[PDB]
């Protein structure tokens, strides 16, 4: 009956109740209660939910929907699940005392939605992708109040040289166009390296491997190496003969080096030591895939199948030169292989993890700028913005969807209310004032969250990417219209 | 004193120290724990004056460097 | 129905009562003239100390207010390695009268934030009212002064004289002056429940456990050399009995 | 290792001190102190393998036996015996001796020393009250906070003579009327509070002083462990 | 002197204005009228919260 529709409300309620403080950058610390003896101080918001023991079913389901968006996106996590629970509790007397069809909901959603988009396109601004110094206050939402702000003067020239290589305009109409083309997976895939500095960190574009030489003596600079991909590695499938029939076929183009997935027998080591070709074993297979990219050399998988149209161009330097007491090797050259390998140094591995998840949400928030090239007003200023629109707009329906239509207005409101009720003022007297700000303002009055007094962001210069507010609003219409659905529970197997 | 069980932590001080009486000099293990009851019974009465036990420990320091002198 | 965005400030009310609660375990313990107390958690062993991290590590608490005040500890023991107990007094201090202006509807990260300000403008005194002292060798009557600040608190006064010479002593026969560093571990430990603590002195060498037994030796002998010998001089077995 | 029963009465000849069942983290030690290197064999034992050493006298002690390597020209090592009648006495001087040792370790690292005796808390919850009336530079509502921060560094000095049974607000009214010549004057003279007569004292001449690292992460270190007390609105009661 | 304040706080927040705001600029005025040599009084106003 109507029981289970309240609880879905309810259960919305209590998993946005913890997250009520969490919202913006000045969000508190939290204590989690383990049953064991343990507590949680961390103040992230997506990092206490997956530890909340949750008992409605609905509850679970915005568990995976803020999962969902943490891999995306490193912030907005908490802002969807706020403004979505927001609006359940402006429509519980609308679906219950006012007896209103819930799919009439859903529906007034669904367009509401369509109109959001358009005034976030409209309030957002050009922003120049090509700019360097630009993309630093950005970026610097994922810097600030964290160990990498001394090095984020460094930090910014890493991240913009990740995404400008592997970006591709392509633009055109036939076959459809991706804006920038950008992949983070498998190329902007960072691969930690012990010992160096930070300071002289640089973008190496190429595949990095840490072995070592595998034979005492051999020459430790080679001018033109050529790489040889293999699957089976050297070694007995007359035992003699057979690991040397097998190198005899690498050696008809006369190689200069020699590198194997698996591991190298010893017998292969003396063959290959009088061809003048290093030997290099020990190689990931997932790492195969990104080695052709950067060589062109055809991986396959019979030594007597090895095509010769493997070369061993654009290969900078062989240098095996020991850094931080361990021999590596550097394949990066002048060229750009349609990929990178970002190369991480410092002074300890305590600190080259911490640069890692930083930097991977570093670039993330990176690329946000480069899909969408726009920028939104942050601190409340877009939340607010979009709910005066929805008041002119509410005029011009006249139908039944204006009633649930006008409650979203007051679910918009709640986000600069959160950060007001971080803030210490007087929530009633600065929304109130807030709202008049945005129509003869230009929307350019935001909230300054050191101070506390509304200002205007043009001072400041406080600008968010547009996908993440497309993403947000978007995420929660769909978590919202989803716990609507659902209007009867049942348990059992 | 080994052979009862001591509960009260207490106690237990008053009889580490009675056995310390017992290991060195061997005699006097009833004038250890006697006077050492006392000295509860007649600093009661302090406590409960309103004289604090921090001058009351700071005054048997005092006391008992007059007494070893004119041993 | 019923929108409501109730009224918070309940919870910490009760664990700043509960920060009042382990204050006062620890504000008799604080000074040369506080109390001593005993805790015995099933280990039927008698300990009295005063030291703030100790006496957190020797109780079972189920309450999460006093689980990070017991984290503090540890940290200023393994850098700053004394003040354990002050900077308990001093937190749960401060929740006192950080709780009466939480009526008046004073927000909790103001509170927080003029906190920092106020650490900002102490440095600025501390470095005023600071005073250097010399590396110079001539101070060992000033450290006299300085080694009893710590003696006193944990002892009655009266074995505080009789540790005075020894914990002066200690540091500047072992290490010689200069740069170089200190190293705790190299001063040896023997812990013995016979003599009284009033007899105790300090040992410049090296004691061991067990020495040879042997009615003819001398009881003193002065300017002996010390050879190391790893040859058994015992009559040795098979392997198996025989 | 073990010694025989036939060496027993050859070295009560000549007089040689035996030893056996000895310690190897202790041995380790020994070549610091004697300056001897250990010797494998004796058929390679050089003259110069042997060390000095000055008076070396055994206890006498029916339980147990001491050897003191003690009285070397340069033993570059220390031994702190603790002596104690009970169990108690044996826990309580260990700790004592532990945090002296870490007290006058920061005295060598660190060059500053600042007084102790609540002569510092006073002193800082006094200026940081009248620095910030005087340049009204922070903001208005900001400085309501900051005078709980001010007032919460006096409950040291009251502490100290609480335990004792003395009035804390009359000790407190005597050192700020120490204070309030002090300032007039151009002069610098510390002011701190003396628990054994009860007025105030200069900690100079009593010679009471704390650490200047253990007091710097004092203030910084109880300023986040107090905040984030604060900043939990909800216990969060989970994972079961 | 602190037990003379709760009235001009009471004031204000059956009004709703934040009394912590109200009481610094009340102080704050008065600290700027001593230094211009004239006399100038201040009260609370509940409508404006100024």
């Amino acid at each position: 009956g109507r029981q289970a529709q309240i609880s879905n409300i309810t259960a919305a309620k209590a998993v946005a109740d913890v997250i009520r403080t969490c919202l913006g950058p000045k969000a508190m610390l939290k204590m989690l209660l383990d049953p064991m003896g343990g507590l949680v101080l961390t103040n992230d918001g997506h990092a206490i939910l997956r530890e909340i023991d949750v008992a409605h079913p609905a509850a679970k389901s915005m568990l995976e929907l803020s999962r969902t968006q943490d891999e995306e996106v490193g912030d907005g996590t908490t802002t969807v699940i706020i403004l979505a629970g927001e609006i359940l509790a402006q429509c519980a007397p609308y679906l219950i005392e006012k007896n209103i069809h819930p799919v009439i909901i859903i529906q007034a959603l669904k367009k509401a939605l369509t109109d959001a988009l358009e005034v976030i396109k409209q309030v957002s601004k050009p922003v120049d992708v090509e700019n360097d110094a630009a993309m630093k206050k950005l970026i610097q939402a994922s810097i600030g109040t964290k160990y990498v702000i001394h090095w984020s003067e460094k930090m910014c020239e890493l991240a913009l040289d990740a995404v400008k290589t592997v970006r591709k305009d392509l633009g055109q109409t036939v076959e459809g166009e991706p804006n920038f083309e950008i992949d983070i997976k498998r190329y902007v895939r960072v691969e930690k390296i012990p010992g160096g500095d930070v300071l002289d960190s640089r973008v190496l574009k190429g595949v990095l491997l840490n072995k070592d030489v595998v034979h005492p003596k051999m020459s430790r600079h080679i001018e033109n190496p050529r790489v040889v991909l293999l699957d089976c590695p050297l070694e007995y499938k007359i035992e003699e003969e057979q690991v040397q029939l097998m190198c005899e076929q690498i050696l008809a183009v006369r190689p200069t080096l020699v590198i194997t997935e698996k591991g190298v027998s010893d017998l292969a080591q003396h063959y290959l030591l009088k061809g003048g070709c290093s030997v290099l074993r020990r190689v990931k297979k997932s790492d195969n895939n990104r080695i052709a990219r950067v060589t062109g050399a055809t991986i396959v998988n019979r030594v007597e199948d090895l095509k010769e149209s493997d070369v061993g161009t654009n290969c900078g330097l062989f240098k095996v030169e020991m850094i931080g007491d361990e021999y590596f090797s550097f394949l990066d050259n002048c060229k750009e292989p349609k990929a990178c390998t970002i190369m991480l140094r410092g002074g300890s591995k305590d600190i080259l993890n911490e640069i890692d998840r930083n930097l991977q949400d570093a670039m993330a928030v990176a690329r946000n700028v480069m899909l969408s090239p726009s920028l939104s007003p942050g601190g409340g200023a877009t939340e607010m913005a979009v709910s005066v629109k929805l008041a002119e707009k509410a005029k011009q329906l006249e139908g039944i969807q204006q009633w649930p239509y006008q409650a979203v207005a007051d679910a918009m409101e709640c986000i600069p209310r959160t950060l007001i009720q971080n803030a210490g003022g007087d929530p009633i007297r600065l929304l109130s004032q807030l709202r008049a700000k945005h129509a003869q303002g230009n929307f350019t009055t935001g909230i300054d969250g050191d101070k506390g007094k509304i200002v205007d962001m043009v001072s400041y210069g406080i600008w968010e990417p547009e996908v993440i507010k497309q993403q947000s609003v978007k995420t929660a219409i769909e978590s919202a219209c989803l716990l609507l659905r659902v209007d009867d529970i049942v348990s059992g197997v | 004193l080994r052979e009862l069980d001591i509960v009260h932590p207490a106690v237990k001080v008053l009889v580490m120290a009675t056995e310390q009486q017992k290991i060195d000099m061997g005699d006097g293990t009833n004038l250890v724990m006697i006077l050492a009851g006392e000295l509860l019974n007649v600093s009661e009465k302090l406590i409960s004056m309103g004289l604090s036990a921090v001058e009351i420990i700071q005054g048997y320091n005092m006391a008992r460097k007059f007494t070893l002198k004119e041993l | 129905p019923k929108a409501e965005s109730l009224r918070r400030d309940a919870a910490l009310k009760v664990n700043v009562t509960s920060a009042e609660g382990l204050q006062s375990v620890l504000e008799t313990n604080l000074g040369p003239k506080g109390t001593l107390k005993m805790l015995v958690d099933g280990a039927g062993n008698i300990k009295l100390t005063k030291d703030g991290k100790v006496l957190l590590t020797e109780m079972q608490i189920q309450s999460p207010t006093a689980v990070l005040i017991a984290r503090a500890a540890a940290a200023q023991d393994e850098i700053t390695g004394d003040g354990t107990t002050t900077v308990v007094c001093l937190v749960g201090e401060l929740l006192r009268q950080a709780h009466r202006f939480i009526q008046e509807g004073v927000h909790p990260r103001i509170i927080t934030d003029g906190f920092e300000i106020a650490r900002k403008e102490s440095m600025k005194f501390l470095d005023e009212f600071k005073i250097s002292k010399t590396n110079l060798s001539n101070d060992r009557e000033f450290l006299l002064q300085v080694a009893r600040s710590s003696l006193l608190t944990k002892v009655d006064a009266d074995l505080t004289e009789v540790l005075t010479p020894i914990v002066t002593d200690a540091v500047l026969s072992v290490y010689d002056a200069q740069a170089d560093n200190l190293d705790l571990h190299m001063v040896e430990i023997m812990q013995m429940q016979h003599l009284s603590p009033k007899d105790t002195t300090f040992i410049k060498g090296l004691v061991l456990d067990h020495g040879g037994r042997h009615p003819d030796m001398p009881t003193r002998v002065k300017n002996a050399y010390v050879l190391i010998l790893n040859v058994s001089l015992e009559y040795e077995k098979t392997e198996v009995n025989s | 290792k073990g010694i025989d029963p036939m060496s027993l009465d050859v070295f009560a000849k000549h007089n040689i001190l035996a030893l056996r069942r000895a310690k190897r983290r202790n041995m380790e030690r020994l070549q610091l102190v004697t300056g001897g290197e250990a010797q494998n064999s004796v058929e390679d034992l050089s003259p110069q393998i042997l060390g000095f050493s000055g008076l070396v006298y055994q206890e006498t002690i029916g339980e147990e036996k001491f050897t003191y390597v003690t009285e070397n020209t340069d033993p570059k090592s220390c031994t702190i015996l603790i002596k104690g009648s009970t169990h108690y006495a044996l826990a309580q001087t260990k700790d004592a001796v532990r945090d002296g040792l870490r007290a006058v370790a920061n005295v060598l690292k660190d060059k500053n020393i600042i007084p102790g005796a609540g002569a510092f808390y006073i002193a800082l919850s006094r200026y940081l009250r009248s620095a910030n009336m005087n340049k009204l530079g922070a903001k208005g509502k900001t400085k309501t906070g900051i005078e709980a921060f001010a007032e919460a560094l006096l409950v040291i000095p009251k502490t100290l003579v609480k335990n004792s049974g003395f009035d804390p607000l009359d000790v407190l009214a005597m050192v700020e009327d120490e204070l309030d010549d002090a300032q007039d004057s151009d002069e610098t003279r510390y002011v701190g509070v003396d628990l054994n007569i009860g007025d105030s004292c200069d900690p100079t001449i009593e010679g009471i002083w704390d650490s200047y690292r253990v007091l710097r992460n004092a203030i910084t270190g109880a300023t986040g462990i107090a905040s984030n007390l604060l900043l939990c609105d909800e216990l969060l009661r989970a994972g079961r």
